[PDB]
């Protein structure tokens, strides 16, 4: 037989055997619901709707979103999720192989607990691990030594990793993620006034944070740029209805990491963060991570991030040493295609939960067993 | 409404925008303020620099 | 006074910041005997005298009501 | 000299100098222009009409209504009120104080520049300044930190106010005000089937607003008192015509605040959305807005709003911790109260704009210089 | 006249005459700012603030923390402290007596100079000392001889002490105090997952640390408890909002200082480290510090900490010769006791320094003239 992975880094879900190069298909992780009669006698009514199939129907559906802060919410929801992309893309039975699972590190318990419990009971299925982001991140990137962020749909992240270990103290975890950000982004749009909230109406967004995001170079410099100039502003349609132009409210969004007053919070923003979560990490290697730089997924995809971050670690650094970082093409992807290889090495027969363990023993298992 | 609110408000919320904003003067001020590393850093380097 | 619930210290700070530096006649007060506080150290034709806070700014304030007289003029007296 | 205040405020329009305790005098900010042949030869034809004036005369005039959802539509019938309202009720001119202007918070900034463009330059106006409800709101209501929900004749609004600062990340922002509701009521009145539409007829409806309506204590038991009683159905004439009588079509209105099904949206209510603003807003202060919570104008005009909203709070605080809420007789004219109080005190001589910086520099000059 | 001490161990600052039993009150040093646009034009801006007042007004202050390490962070900062001090709590010039300063022993020279040069130049003093904190301890704890262990707001010490003299070879000094510990709480609490980060968050945890805490007596056996039992679990309320309640998460956290894993170091903790440093010190003086064994201020508030270091001392004695350690009840204040003691005696007459050396010589003088 053969073994298969479930990406559920938030954001759409990724799925997929191992050694194919991506997953099959990949999916939101919205749930939605009717709002209104159902007065088409003739309809079927169906009374929850996920993935690509609402993301068509959404009107009259309204969103619930199973996951805050990289924590997942509802339970059941997530359940009916699960069973969906099983059945209907992976025609696959719970049976068929070990499956892995992919967590946010450092948060409650409760999740490893529930999804590990429902998963070998309302799923049976041969073997079970969750697996921390960094790890897949590493193994993707192909350096042992590092360190990542990647903030994705969800709690975004710092964790050095040295070769072969984990530095738990040495981490930093944030829910600054680009959702919440997307949400500040209408309290930005009010200012030219065209305005809707609603979640179908936030996720529209996305597309315009597809499209129209770029990374502040400098940001007086900026400034001073959009006084002189309109090049900086671009038009661009409702997705149907109106062309939408948009000046500075594009680039003033990503520079919330870097200042997250304007949703406000104080932790110093990426950078900072990270400079110090080095300084608190000791002092021989931190050359190899000067070195060894690495970035993922959701909020990286801007073009631009790693050339400021870069700015800011030579304002940080003392500049008399080497400084790069990685920016791969795939990262969105990244973790999945890392979770594959994960998935292809022996050791985890070794290593994988049996079911036979959690007949004799609980949810307790996996604390000491799994990081 | 189709000619009487549309012909002011698709003509000139066309341009909306241009300050630095005060608020983003609240953000410097606040950024000052919380760049730990630049404050405590520099304030011991310089003081610790001197030995006698 | 019409900034509620709240203290004489207030204003005194804002004295220190307002006055203090910058208007010359007006002092902080030295030391002196006789008292508990004094507060406000200021010059005069008369030489320089030196003055002092209870909380009090309310008794400046001027309530009125239309309704009181209103139907005093009612009234038979 | 003086100083003097407009209220705009949507709604009846309110205006005074500093140190009055109460404005001079109020008006609608309808507008309304003629809709048929002028065949009295004998009248003078006059093509546009405001105010109590129009409310008379409203019959043959048609009326237009120059705010939406806060948003004032249509600038130049704006000069219009604006230059009557001085000349007619004030007999001011321009010159003659420093004026205040009031503002619906996290709107966009178009309001602002014209505004104040058209003041200084149509006008000339020894100093200006734009202020946000909430403020005033407090001034009047004197504690210096709290929450206030005012839902006026315009959009709708919840900010917590600490003492002395903003929390502008902490604001929701709402499109649920009176209007509209009573708009919804004709979709309602259908049922028992009067049935008149046009703006006028409309407003014939806030007569009944004053007087019809009262607050559902519970909706499921007003609905079994709804079967068991007529004493929830009152009497009323047209205001000339008909008498008129009517059942729960009274309660229901409100009840759209709490569930914003009705004419269907949504944002899951005042309570809950302030509820939920409140969880944004950090852990320690929470308590003080427990005991300080303050509502104002139109809405609030109902009898017993301030209790089932303490109902909903009791809900969903932890029981534990005290609960009040702030209902005061004034509340309509709350916000004209506390700029009174706001043009009073000395430190807007630092603060109001003055002709010269509008001389050498632009609109920008607000964004920055005010709130 | 008279003598007035000021103690500058970390925590809460505490400064009192000589000869009165307790001081007179007592401040965090937390120093904290404004985080948000000032709204109320009403409000005088104070861009400062600092002591209960800011424990008062917290929540949009922001805070920042002027001693780390027992080092301290940003002396004008300092200054405004001690202004406050002074003026505020003691109605005191610095003509008016001698003070005296409390200092971690074996740490950087330049916190004698600049906070010498500052005092005897921003105030004006009669006389100046600063001491070592274990001379104290022995005052108040009136035994000639010992050994001292005070792990408080700030780094953490071992010094013996023999009768009238310094070992500074056998000395150690370690910062794993309490603040750091809590810190590591957080990176705890998240496996409950309610969490919050921020400065005033984690002070929130210190009362927690005030009522919840207890010492472990045996580790594996309290894990056997923990399976077996709740009543190690206790329930606690937000300081305002909700009820929490809280596992073996309590006494897991004192055992960072006996492991320093959880936040990774090594330095093989209190006991082994008191042990080693025993072991350096010669062999004969050994009996009386295994009788004489003292410890203090903010770790050791906990109940239980000198049972189980006596179950260490017992592992690592040789059983056959007596051992004892002190636990007074006010040692958290001990040290500014100790201190009264130490200004009583006329011999620091002889000792001060006064204005005319400064005058003479530079801060220099310190380094030969005091310890
Ligand atoms: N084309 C794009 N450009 C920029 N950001 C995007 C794009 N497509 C998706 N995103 C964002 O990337 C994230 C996708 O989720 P993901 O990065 O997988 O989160 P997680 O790390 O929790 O798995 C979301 O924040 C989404 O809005
Ligand atoms: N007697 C009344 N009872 C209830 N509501 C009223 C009464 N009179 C006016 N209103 C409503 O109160 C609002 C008056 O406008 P206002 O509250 O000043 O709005 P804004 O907050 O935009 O200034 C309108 O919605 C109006 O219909
Ligand atoms: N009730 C309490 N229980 C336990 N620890 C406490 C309590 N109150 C304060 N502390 C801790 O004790 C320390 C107080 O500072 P202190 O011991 O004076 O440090 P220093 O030795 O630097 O003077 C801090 O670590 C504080 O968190």
């Amino acid at each position: 037989t053969t073994a298969l992975v479930c990406d559920n880094g938030s954001g759409l879900v990724k799925a997929g055997f191992a050694g194919d190069d991506a997953p099959r298909a990949v999916f939101p992780s919205i749930v939605g619901r009717p709002r209104h009669q159902g007065v088409m006698v003739g309809m079927g009514q169906k009374d929850s709707y996920v993935g690509d199939e609402a993301q068509s129907k959404r009107g009259i559906l309204t969103l619930k979103y199973p996951i805050e802060h990289g924590i997942i919410t509802n339970w059941d929801d997530m359940e009916k999720i699960w069973h969906h992309t099983f059945y209907n893309e992976l025609r696959v039975a719970p049976e068929e192989h070990p499956t892995l699972l992919t967590e946010a590190p450092l948060n409650p318990k409760a999740n490893r607990e529930k999804m590990t419990q429902i998963m070998f009971e309302t799923f049976n299925v041969p073997a079970m691990y969750v697996a921390i982001q960094a790890v897949l991140s590493l193994y993707a990137s192909g350096r042992t030594t590092g360190i990542v962020l990647d903030s994705g749909d969800g709690v975004t992240h710092n964790v050095p990793i040295y070769e072969g270990y984990a530095l738990p103290h040495a981490i930093m975890r944030l829910d600054l993620a680009g959702r919440d950000l997307t949400d500040y982004l209408m309290k930005i749009l009010t200012e030219r006034g065209y305005s809707f909230v609603t979640t179908a109406e936030r996720e529209i967004v996305r597309d315009i944070k597809e499209k129209l995001c770029y990374v502040a170079l400098d940001f007086e410099n900026e400034m001073a740029t959009a006084a002189s100039s309109s090049s900086l502003e671009k038009s661009y349609e409702l997705p149907d209805g109106q062309v939408i132009t948009i000046g500075n409210e594009r680039f003033r969004c990503p520079e919330t990491l870097f200042q997250p007053s304007f949703i406000g919070m104080e932790s110093a923003g990426i950078h900072e963060t990270t400079y110090n979560s080095i300084m608190k990490c000791d002092i021989d290697i931190r050359k190899d991570l000067y070195a060894n730089n690495v970035m993922s997924g959701g909020t990286t995809m801007y073009p631009g991030i790693a050339d400021r971050m870069q700015k800011e670690i030579t304002a940080l650094a003392p500049s008399t040493m080497k400084i790069k970082i990685i920016a791969p093409p795939e990262r969105k992807y990244s973790v999945w295609i890392g979770g594959s290889i994960l998935a292809s090495l022996s050791t985890f027969q070794q290593m994988w939960i049996t079911k036979q363990e959690y007949d004799e023993a609980g949810p307790s298992i996996v604390h000491r067993k799994c990081f | 409404x189709x000619x009487y609110x549309x012909x002011x408000x698709x003509x000139x919320x066309x341009x909306x925008x241009x300050x630095x904003x005060x608020x983003x003067x609240x953000x410097x001020x606040x950024x000052x303020x919380x760049x730990x590393x630049x404050y405590x850093x520099x304030x011991x380097x310089x003081x610790x620099x001197x030995x006698x | 006074c019409m900034f509620p619930k709240a203290t004489d210290t207030s204003f005194k700070n804002k004295l220190y910041e307002q006055h203090l530096g910058k208007s010359n006649n007006f002092q902080k007060p030295k030391p002196a005997k006789g008292k508990a506080e004094a507060h406000f150290s200021l010059v005069h034709y008369a030489g320089t005298v030196d003055y002092n806070i209870i909380g009090w700014l309310d008794k400046n304030k001027d309530p009125l009501n239309e309704t009181v007289v209103g139907l005093y003029q009612k009234s038979g007296l």
